[PDB]
RNA sequence: AAGCAGGAUGGGAUACAAAAAAAA
RNA sequence: AAAUAUGCAAUCAAUA
RNA sequence: AAGAUCAUCGAAACGGUAUGCUCCUGAAAAAAA
């Protein structure tokens, strides 16, 4: 205080940073509204705060100690209260049941019928959750649920995220009470709705900031598909309704103005959560000290990721960026070796000054933890805790390359772990600014095909065989690198897609070609989630761009490709379809695919769609040998 | 907005730009160009009714009313017709045939000396 | 996300208007990987949408394509259409730019030189000392440039000098910089040579290592009264052992060299030496070594063995693997220019020791260890480092089917001499070349034109004999033979070199 | 064979720019397509219809 | 304690005095009409803080910490925003309003900072022109006050810093740099020039196969070339230097431009050049309305006649308004800022491109209509300063509703009403 | 290729004087589609219903003088359209259109020949999948139109899209002084 | 420093030269 | 909020 | 479309009869201070 009486200049110069908060479970939530159970009640114009007051004593019997909620018919006929108490009593639930002989298997079959009866609840519950409207309140209690869970749904999170917005940016967001009794045993303890998402964990903050908000024709389009727009609705005048002559007549006889000129307002989208998203993106940069940890720093890294929107303007995004590096590097191996798969693959997105000190860095602790934890009996226990390690650490709300935020028998650990370490690969190959070297790539590679070789089909269900999603990955990326695919690695990733593609041919539940058809659409549906045309054409080019100039095995992975993208050829991106046609008319392809009439049929019709690409180049694009 | 010259929509129905810059004018200006580079015009063409115009390459002289009537005589009132010129009748821009005798008087743009663009409009 | 972006931007590249085609070819530039095919898509669709160009965008996508050296007759051609367009009303920057680029680029042809040539001269006035500078190291390191231009160039070096005269080392620079680029392309001047005369003599001691080094081999290549005899008294001595003692210094130092082609026994026996002893540290074998034994085998030492044992160093093989494909492929060109002036040594048109049986030995295993390893990385790499690797292979192969290799050795050499490179349009004198009547052809990884008292040295490579002059340069030898070998492959026999 | 000049070099000689080509050939298609109202001297009177 | 991310939408209050001395220039934007408004002649000055304010803070404290760390070692440079930034957004959102909470806290942290509130004043209101070879027009009054301006904050900041000899009398009289003066006298230059080769080549025909006619080229190319030379040299413009030829500070060349009408302009350019070429303090070019430099001015010449001025003279080519318009010098700036905003008042937007004068889309920030809780803030904080009267709170969402959240109908809206 | 083309569509726009005359027209139009010879069902079209025109003649009431004594002529029109899709029976159509008109009514017919161009190359049947070696060893509604809806679509935007490609030239090449060029010789 | 039934006015920058590891 | 840069008639969504 | 909103210059700085040059129609609105 100045001799003015106005605060000093000193106390305006510098920017606070941002702390972080552990996500507390609702189990814990629960068993804290519990133990208080007494103490609100002693605790707690007069009608409404009597009514309040009951609303608070039942949501409190119910919650916490005290037909009932739980029927599977009456699920869809709750109002918003009780859908969320259901809701939260479910991710309790799950939460818990996560966390002589003949009785304990009958034991487990029982708990596993048990979780299939929760997620059927829990899918019910989220359905009458999307019809109805939520509150504030409301919102983000579905919010926090769904991040405890890690399930999320593409549909519902958008409007939790516009309520959580206009709660956040109403007048009344630091005035307001919060009315829920679970926020009376929130750590830190928040009176205000503001207070609350400030306190959000860092988690909770990056999840909102990279929200996906993508449609499903946007979706299949990636993925490869074309999806036209649906077409809008239309409304053809029949002879049975057909306007009479004389409207004049029909407009006096009538009430009111019934018709009019065509007026029709459309509605504009107004900030759905663009706003809240840079918030938190700020919260975020602020959050970059050296007092911070790596559990904090993996957020912010997702944060400052790709992300479905630019919650950072400008300057705004490479500065934080190249602050979070920064950090990174003045960290030890150590504190880094948990926290590797995340890192890297946030951080491969991005390209900024220091990015390539930062990746030589986490080059450096890979190859520390790689010898650490006996990747290059024992050695086997080692590299379970490692995977186990991984993936627990893998922050909630977030995918890497298929691989979700949970934990991962021999044949099990050594799927898992290769599935790890050809994440890794992926990530460190698909850097922009650092190029790793041979010798880290052979030993990568090296480790990667020790543990196919563990797998159980190198040496069954559709879950132990690696997903054709990764392993287009891994070939894009080997492919972007500049590095050829090693031949071993390449034939146990060949050997994996036989087996898989012949498990599900095997296991599959006039029609000359609707059945061809309806097995590739089948095989690449969403229901599976293993298959992708983009990740076939991309295996077609790696195979068809092998080492400069075995054989059998590769023409047989490209056979069996052509015959799974050749039905739905005429249904996908045209990219895809260059792609496919460069890679099957290459020097290492089967020349009967190349021979065959369809294929010739479908190389015409790509040919004539497409005049400006030339046919001769066919072949020898993308760096590959043609056949001449 | 209450008396901006271009109409709510911004019409430019006089205005001529060059396309190879970001030069542009209107059409007393085209007029006023071309009756200076008479020189240059009739080099690529390449007492007299073909250098009858001639005088007319003076600053001065258009500056005065000899030459600005002349000026304003040649560029007339497109814009000002008849009274039955209105409605769905109203003038249109003759930017187009202002381009057209440029781009053929192969004129040279200010701004860059080029010989032929000068489309019509802003850019 | 699981798309092909290499083919995604192909087809935009097909559909594209020029700000996505700016774009993307900016990417292209930026991007770790280059297709060939996609260069030529992108030339082609440059020629197609040139008219909806500015003389700025022009320039751009002319440096976009020179950060890969590459053109061909669709750039040519949308250059020679846009020329007059770029040279309305230019600057002199505008100009010094336009002249680098085609002589980067090999756009020599009159139309392109002859308007630039033209505006040049008439402007060569309003060029400050950093334009004049670049002027004459453009016009020296082009070909047959005209005597007019050099005679401009120097008097308005001169000009400047005079108006001229820290302060004292800009003048050193800027000088020897000019006199350095005019007596590439040697001829008869005065006033330039005697103010650079007079300025060695008063500031003889204040001359740096580089200034010195650029003032000798002007000396030299100009055939000058002297100059460095005035810059010998000076201790240079205690400038090559600061050089020297520091690793970084010493690349500086094997890089000024090899750009001023200077050849000196002392400098590149203490240059050797100086190699040698920093081997022993890790740190330069990973960073520095790479490049160095690559100089210093263009410099050609007078001691083959050395270099050898560099080469053959274990730990050098060891670290191998580590080494980035842009080294691998260093450390083989170095092999190659060893293997050529071993060859040219018992063959007798060099002089000296030939390499022995054992160091043949080791430098074939040493070969075969950096191709093994590089084989597995040859799509990392810039098209000059396949062009060089495939010059690398062709002499490889002369010398082995015609030192021996592997199998897998003779596969991947087959393979790069069988690959395609892109390689950019040659460089030729304007006038002399009646390009109307010329086409190409790709010989190894050079586009040779086609068309339907000095001691002449000669040199051999796979039965070829040729009258070259006394100084031909290491490098620049094997090229020539192996593009003449490639041409014979080809079927062309009749080949004129002057 | 890789000829160096393009037919588009060797029309450069004479001093037919890209531009000017690409709108003489626009400029022939549409006069062949459309017509030859150019407004010339007495245009007028052609391309007004008869009252009689 | 600092300022936090939870903190957007509060007021920081100022003493009046302390706010005058902290902006002798005068408030930017149209606070002054809401202290006018204010009934009491005592009570503090609010200013409310802005996303777009916090970040700009960020910015500006990491350009700051990055740069004493380099200064403390004499890289991290490059993690730091080079060039400035744009504010831009509807008129009466707080663009204004952002700069005035910034500059405050700038000049507290030691800033020294260069703002000019109205651009437009140097354009729109009366003064003396001159015209020179360039093309620039001097107007050695405004630069005179444009001086005194800047010194009555950036005084002692000017003495301390010293002045580099290097970069000093370089400027020319109506402020452009000496080789586009000399450039601008080229071509009487060229015609000069042309005579006397004409001369010399009558005189080498007097004194009188195709090595004799290049040799006779070449020496005939290098005679006009040093005779092209010898003229350049001929040519002369004033300097400064030579009335001040060791100036200790920069507010030494500010004095003698103040004292010495004849060279405001190019003692305030050569200001400009040392507060490029000076790394001792951050530097910040602060402007209000930055795109009212552009439009035509008041003065009319004859030099301009045509449908695309109609005899007016663009503002941009008068000296004051052509030195603010410069936005990408803040690359030649080596520890300076350049802060930019736009202003709507007069003519709207329409098709604004920044890009066009030199605005990287990244560069630009901006700021729109308060939200709930801020246009709640700023109700409550002009009742409390007691600008309203008897404002009940449950028209609040109506009002909120009615001026769309903007600043400037939400202040007129409740002034006309309560 | 006259043999290929196709009578996409058949817009008939009866214009009336009458509103009994238009209402007799649409009548006989219906009468003639309900027995029509050929899943199947009659070419119904899509009505279509145009507005009403009017135009007025002023005069005064006297034959001398009282200017401020007025009368009113007024005249009115109507128009109707019916759209028949994906023509078969052409024949058939255009007499029942024909022949619907009754008093003094008259139509304007509009119609669409679409040709397909080069037919769609034909794509043989898909090669089979099969195990590996690894298997080894382990219309409806009366009254409606009833071509495709689709269809209608695609023709309907068509329709559109020369409308306004029709009102954009036809606006852009009125004049008032038509044959006057601005600069020329007046 | 207008207690105004007046009058006039409603112009953004662009093809440009200002802060002077490759014979690379 | 990397969405927009925002004045209104006397005809037309049975078609813009 | 105007009278708009907003924002400047501002009091006979209103008014616009009058005055040869210029523009539009038409075969024809010519001369003239
Ligand atoms: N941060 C703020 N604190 C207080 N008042 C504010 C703030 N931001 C805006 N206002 C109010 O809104 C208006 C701000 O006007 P200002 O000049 O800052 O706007 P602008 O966006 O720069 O617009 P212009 O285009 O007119 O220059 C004033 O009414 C001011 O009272
Ligand atoms: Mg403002
Ligand atoms: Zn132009």
């Amino acid at each position: 205080l100045l001799d003015t009486g106005e605060i000093v200049p000193g106390a305006f110069a510098s920017v606070k940073k941002v702390g972080d908060f552990p996500l507390l479970p609702l189990s814990l939530l629960l068993s804290r509204l519990k133990e208080r159970r007494q103490e609100l009640l002693r605790d707690w114009a007069f009608a409404r705060e009597e009514e309040r007051i009951q609303r608070k004593i039942k949501i409190l019997e119910l919650l916490a100690c005290g037909g009932a909620i739980g029927d599977a018919k009456r699920i869809a006929f709750l109002a918003h209260a009780d859908a969320v108490n259901l809701l939260l009593l479910l991710a309790a639930e799950a939460e818990t049941l996560a966390r002589g002989e003949i009785s304990k298997q009958e034991e487990r079959k029982l708990w596993r019928l048990k979780c299939e009866g929760n997620e059927e609840k829990w899918n019910l519950c989220i359905s009458r959750l999307k019809e109805l409207a939520l509150d504030h309140e409301d919102s983000f209690l579905v919010f926090y649920a769904m991040c405890s869970t890690n399930r999320f749904d593409a549909v519902l999170l958008p409007a939790l995220l516009e309520r959580l917005e206009a709660s956040f940016f109403s007048s009344q967001a630091l005035s307001k009470p919060l009315f829920h009794p679970i926020f009376e045993v929130w750590d830190p303890p928040c009176e205000s709705f503001a207070a609350l998402l400030n306190v959000l964990p860092l988690s909770a903050k990056a999840v909102v900031v990279t929200a996906d908000r993508r449609s499903e024709r946007e979706r299949r389009e990636n993925e490869g598909w074309l999806a036209p727009p649906e077409a809008p609705p239309l409304v053809l005048p029949n002879w049975q309704t057909m306007h009479p002559v004389d409207m004049e007549a029909w407009e006096k006889k009538q009430r009111r103005v019934v018709r009019t000129r065509h007026v029709k307002a459309k509605v504009i989208r107004q900030a759905d959560g663009r706003k809240l998203a840079a918030t938190m993106a700020l919260h975020g940069r602020q959050a970059i000290h050296r007092d911070a940890a790596v559990s904090s720093l993996v957020s912010v890294a997702a944060m400052c990721a790709s992300n479905s929107q630019r919650a950072l303007r400008g300057e705004l995004l490479p500065e934080t960026l190249n602050l979070l590096a920064a950090e990174l590097l003045g960290r030890s191996a150590d504190a880094l070796s948990p926290h590797l798969l995340s890192l890297s693959f946030l951080l491969s997105q991005s390209s900024v000054s220091l990015t390539e000190r930062l990746f030589l860095h986490l080059e450096a602790v890979l190859r520390g933890w790689l010898e650490e934890n006996g990747f290059v009996e024992t050695a086997s226990e080692k590299r379970r805790k490692a995977s186990e390690e991984q993936l627990r650490n893998l922050p909630p709300g977030f995918n890497v390359f298929g691989l979700v935020q949970s934990s991962p028998a021999d044949t099990e650990s050594a799927l898992w772990e290769s599935r790890v370490l050809a994440a890794l690969l992926s990530s460190f190959l698909r850097v922009d600014d650092y190029r790793p070297s041979l010798d880290f790539v052979l030993l990568l590679s090296d480790a990667l095909r020790n543990s196919l070789r563990r797998t159980a089909v190198l040496s069954i269900h559709k879950k132990d065989v690696l997903s054709l999603k990764e392993t287009g990955a891994l070939l894009s990326s080997f492919a972007t690198s500049g590095y050829a695919v090693p031949p071993s690695l390449m034939a146990c990733l060949v050997e994996h897609f036989l087996y898989d593609v012949d498990l599900f041919l095997t296991s599959s539940p006039s029609s000359s070609a609707e059945e061809a058809e309806q097995l590739s659409q089948s095989f690449f549906c969403s229901s599976r989630g293993r298959a992708t045309p983009g990740d076939c054409a991309t295996l077609l080019h790696s195979l068809a761009s092998p080492s400069p100039l075995l054989e059998k095995l590769r023409f047989e992975a490209m056979t069996q490709a052509w015959r799974l993208v050749a039905p739905v050829l005429h249904l996908l991106q045209p990219p895809c379809k260059l792609l496919i046609l460069n890679s099957l008319q290459t020097a290492h392809a089967p020349p009967d695919v190349s021979s065959t009439a369809f294929f010739q049929r479908s190389l015409e019709t790509f040919l004539r769609d497409n005049p400006d690409v030339d046919s001769s180049l066919l072949g020898s694009l993308f760096g590959t040998q043609g056949r001449q | 907005a209450a008396r901006r010259v271009g109409g709510i929509g911004r019409r430019c129905f006089l205005t001529l730009h060059c396309s190879a810059c970001s030069f542009f004018f209107q059409t007393s200006d085209a007029i006023k160009l071309i009756l200076t580079q008479q020189h240059h015009i009739l080099r690529k063409k390449g007492a007299a009714s073909k250098f009858s115009l001639l005088p007319l390459a003076d600053a001065s002289l258009l500056l005065k009313r000899r030459g600005a009537l002349v000026l304003r005589s040649l560029h007339g009132d497109p814009l000002v017709g008849s009274r039955r010129q209105r409605g769905e009748f109203a003038p249109q821009a003759p930017t187009a045939e202002m381009a057209k005798m440029l781009n053929k008087s192969c004129v040279p743009c200010p701004r860059c000396k080029r010989e032929g663009r000068w489309e019509e409009g802003k850019k | 996300r699981s798309g092909y972006l290499p083919a995604q931007r192909f087809l935009s590249l097909l559909k594209a208007s020029p700000e996505e085609y700016r774009s993307l070819l900016r990417e292209a530039t930026q991007a770790k990987i280059v297709d060939p095919a996609f260069l030529r898509v992108a030339s082609q669709r440059f020629f197609a949408l040139s008219d909806r160009f500015y003389p700025p965008e022009i320039l751009d996508i002319l440096s976009d394509f020179a950060s890969f050296p590459y053109s061909d007759e669709a750039l040519l051609a949308a250059v020679a259409g846009r020329l007059e367009d770029q040279l309305v009303e230019p600057s002199p920057k505008r100009l010094a730019a336009l002249l680098s680029l085609s002589a980067r680029l090999g756009l020599c042809h009159p139309s392109i030189r002859d308007p630039l040539t033209k505006h040049i001269e008439e402007k060569m006035y309003a060029f400050d000392a950093a334009l004049l500078a670049s002027l004459c190291r453009t016009v020296g390191s082009l070909l047959s440039p005209r005597l007019p231009l050099l005679d401009g160039l120097a008097t308005q070096a001169q000009l400047l000098a005079s108006d001229l005269r820290v302060a004292q080392r800009r003048y050193i620079a800027f000088l020897f910089r000019c006199l350095e680029g005019l007596s590439r392309q040697r001829y008869s001047h005065s006033a330039l040579v005697d103010a650079c005369v007079a300025c060695a003599e008063q500031h003889g001691q204040a001359f740096p290592l580089h200034d010195t080094l650029r003032a000798v081999a002007s000396a030299r290549r100009l055939d000058l009264a002297g100059i460095e005899e005035p810059l010998r008294r000076s201790d240079m001595a205690d400038k090559v052992n600061r050089a020297t003692d520091r690793g970084d210094q010493l690349l500086a130092l094997l890089r000024h060299l090899d750009l001023l082609r200077l050849r000196d026994s002392q400098l590149l026996q203490k240059v050797s030496e100086a190699v040698e002893l920093h081997s022993q540290k890790a740190a330069f074998l990973a960073t520095q070594l790479p490049e160095a034994l690559l100089h210093l085998t263009r410099l050609a030492p007078a001691d083959l063995r050395l270099p050898v044992a560099l080469l053959s160093q274990p730990s050098l093989l060891a670290m191998a693997p580590r080494l980035s494909a842009a080294q691998l492929q260093q450390l083989l060109s170095a092999s190659a220019l060893v293997l050529f002036q071993h060859i040219q040594r018992r063959e007798g048109g060099q002089g000296g020791d030939p390499l022995i049986s054992r160091e043949a030995e080791a430098l074939a295993k040493t070969v075969e260890r950096f191709l093994d390893l590089l084989q597995p990385q040859f799509l990392s790499l810039n098209l000059r480092d396949r062009r060089a690797l495939k010059e690398a292979a062709s002499l490889f192969l002369v010398e082995a089917q015609g030192f021996a290799l592997a199998p897998k050795t003779v596969d991947f050499c087959c393979f790069l001499e069988e690959a395609d490179v892109a390689p950019p349009l040659p460089l030729a004198p304007s006038g002399g070349v009646d390009f109307q009547s010329v086409g190409l052809v790709e010989a190894c990884s050079r586009l040779v034109l086609c068309a339907d008292r000095e001691e002449t040295t000669t040199c051999k490579l796979g039965g070829v004999s040729t009258d070259l002059p006394v100084s031909i340069t290491p490098q620049a030898a094997s090229s020539l033979l192996l593009t003449q070998l490639a041409l014979i492959r080809r079927g062309i026999l009749r080949h004129e070199i002057q | 064979m890789r000829r160096l000049a393009s037919p588009s070099l060797r029309r450069l000689q004479e001093g037919q720019t890209p531009h000017s080509m690409r709108k003489s050939a626009v400029a022939d298609a549409r006069k062949k397509i459309f017509g030859y109202a150019c407004g010339m001297p007495g245009e007028e009177q052609w391309v007004r219809p008869l009252q009689g | 304690g600092g300022v936090g991310v939870e903190d957007v939408g509060r007021f920081r209050l100022f003493d009046r005095h302390r706010l005058v001395e902290l902006l002798p220039e005068g408030l930017a934007g149209e606070l002054s009409r809401d202290v006018e408004m204010i009934p009491s002649a005592t009570s503090p000055i609010g200013v409310m803080l802005r996303k777009a304010t916090l970040e700009l803070q960020m910015q500006l404290e990491l350009f700051a910490r990055v740069h004493a760390k380099s200064s403390a070692d004499t890289d991290a440079r490059l993690a730091a925003v080079q060039r400035g930034f744009l504010l831009d957004g509807h008129r009466g959102v707080g663009k204004s309003c952002v700069l005035n909470y910034l500059i405050p806290w700038a000049r507290e942290n030691n800033w020294l900072v260069v703002y000019e509130p109205l651009p437009s004043r140097y354009a729109r209101e009366i003064g003396d022109i001159k015209r020179s070879s360039a093309g620039v027009y001097i107007q050695s009054s405004f630069s005179q006050e444009f001086l005194e301006r800047l010194g009555r904050f950036n005084r002692r900041l000017l003495e301390e810093l010293p002045v580099a000899r290097r970069c000093y009398g370089q400027a020319a009289l109506d402020g452009v740099h000496r080789l586009y003066a000399e450039r601008s006298y080229h071509s009487l230059l060229e015609k000069a020039l042309e005579k006397d080769l004409d001369e010399i080549r009558e005189q080498r025909d007097e004194e009188l196969l195709l090595d004799s006619q290049l040799r006779e080229e070449i020496l005939l190319a290098r005679e006009r070339l040093a005779l092209w030379h010898t003229y350049r040299r001929e040519v002369s413009i004033p300097s400064m230097k030579s009335r001040l030829p060791n100036p200790a500070s920069v507010w030494e060349i500010a004095e003698f431009g103040l004292q010495n009408e004849a060279f405001a302009t190019q003692a305030l350019y050569e200001v400009w050049e040392q507060l490029k070429k000076q790394t001792q303090l951050n530097v910040l070019i602060a402007v209000d309305e930055w795109n009212e430099c552009f439009p035509v001015s008041e003065y009319v010449s004859m030099r301009y006649e045509g449908t695309r001025f109609n005899g007016h003279i663009p503002a941009f080519h008068l000296s004051t308004p052509r030195l603010l318009s410069r936005f990408d010098d803040a690359q030649q700036f080596q520890r300076g800022l350049k802060i930019c905003a736009t202003s709507w008042r007069r003519s709207n937007r329409r098709d604004y491109r920044p890009d066009l004068l030199g605005v990287r889309q990244e560069e630009i920030r901006t700021v729109r209509n308060f939200s709930p809780l801020e246009f709640a803030n700023f109700v409550a904080y002009y009742h409390k300063k007691k600008i309203l009267h008897e404002f009940p709170r449950e028209k609040l969402d109506y009002f909120y509703m009615l001026s769309g959240g903007n600043g400037f109908q939400a202040r007129r809206l409740l002034a006309s009403l309560y | 290729a006259l043999s290929a083309y196709s009578l996409r569509s058949l817009i008939v726009t009866y214009n009336s004087r009458n509103r009994s005359s238009m209402n007799a027209t649409i009548e006989n139009l219906k009468n003639a589609l309900r027995w029509t010879s050929p899943s199947w069902s009659p070419p119904w079209p899509v009505p279509r219903r145009i507005g009403r025109r009017q135009w007025r003649v002023t005069y005064l009431k006297s034959p001398f003088k009282y200017k401020y004594a007025l009368r009113h002529y007024v005249f009115e029109d109507h128009r109707y359209a019916f759209a028949f899709y994906d023509v078969n029976s052409v024949q058939e159509v255009v007499s029942a259109a024909l022949g619907a008109m009754a008093g003094e009514t008259c139509c304007s017919c509009r119609f669409s020949w679409r040709f397909a161009g080069r037919p769609p190359v034909s794509l043989p049947t898909p090669p089979r999948l099969v195990p590996s070696s690894r298997a080894a060893s382990l219309t409806v509604l009366r009254g409606h139109c009833p071509t495709d809806k689709e269809f209608i679509r695609r023709a309907l935007e068509e329709e559109q899209a020369v409308e306004r490609i029709r009102k954009k030239l036809d606006k852009k090449q009125l004049q008032w002084f038509p044959g006057k060029t601005p600069w020329a010789p007046k």
